């Protein structure tokens, strides 16, 4: 038991760091979805002007 | 306890390939092979009193091994298995000669 507690603690911390990578990834995933939609709408301006 | 016997007291730097059976605070019974890098020290290598003090303990090899093993085991006894393996050498080396200098 006193060694399984150590295994659980280290694996939980690594799971949290894996969630860190995942959540930071999803975070700028959102922002870059956002910025590319920015450029798309910037020229959808010309789309709808000329359409 | 009494295995080797020789006519000469080796004063040069040497080691003891000793293995201890320690137990940490998580009760983790683990044996561990030690070295005990040792060497005799004599500031005045002609004085009869100090020179004869070399042969004070007749089993200096066993005395050194037992003392270091005892203190190492006692200090690892206060730490979890996770700590005893993260700072393995760190805590065992401060176990042998625990101080702050």
């Amino acid at each position: 038991l006193a060694i399984e507690i150590t295994t659980n603690s280290q694996e939980a911390a690594a799971k949290h760091e894996a969630q860190r990578l995942e959540q930071e990834a999803r975070g700028r995933l959102e922002r870059q979805k956002i910025l590319d939609q920015s450029e798309a709408e910037k020229a959808r301006k010309e789309l709808l002007e000329l359409e | 306890p009494h295995a080797r016997r020789a006519l000469c007291l080796l004063l040069g730097p040497d080691f003891f390939t000793d293995v201890i059976t320690i137990e940490t605070a998580d009760h983790a019974r683990l044996q561990l092979q030690l070295a005990y890098n040792w060497h005799f020290e004599l500031k005045n290598r002609n004085d009869p009193a100090e020179a004869a003090k070399l042969f004070s303990v007749p089993d200096f090899v066993g005395d050194a091994c037992k003392a270091i093993a005892s203190r190492v085991r006692g200090a690892v006894a206060s730490v979890t298995f996770d700590d005893f393996h993260k700072n393995s050498a760190r805590i065992i080396r401060m176990a042998v000669f625990g101080f702050e200098m």
